[PDB]
């Protein structure tokens, strides 16, 4: 029922259109940290703690 | 030094002839077991020492 049949007379028949889409992504920020005192590394048994 | 906590410990070695040398190793001159293993300890009495 939707075939682009064309007659001998031509004319403005079977005009089509096009479209495009836009994709998108974004970045976000992350991070974490830890704290320590001088005594927690100086008096700690393990010198390789850090 | 580092990595040994905050406490310092040291041994004191009591002399053989001391009243606070309390041990159960005592065997007397005749071979009998005695309650003291420090000979006469801190005694200064001639009778006890003899």
């Amino acid at each position: 029922s939707k075939l682009p049949l064309l007659t001998e007379n031509g004319g403005r028949v079977n005009r089509v259109g096009f479209t495009r889409i836009a994709r998108e992504g974004s970045i976000h920020k992350f991070g974490f940290f830890y704290e320590f005192t001088q005594e927690s590394i100086d008096f700690d048994s393990d010198d390789g703690l850090m | 030094p580092k990595h040994y906590g905050k406490t310092i410990k040291v041994y004191e070695y009591v002399p053989l002839l001391d009243d606070r040398n309390i041990n159960d190793q005592g065997i007397d001159a005749s071979g009998a077991t005695i309650v003291n293993g420090n000979l006469y300890g801190s005694s200064k009495d001639i009778g006890n020492i003899t």
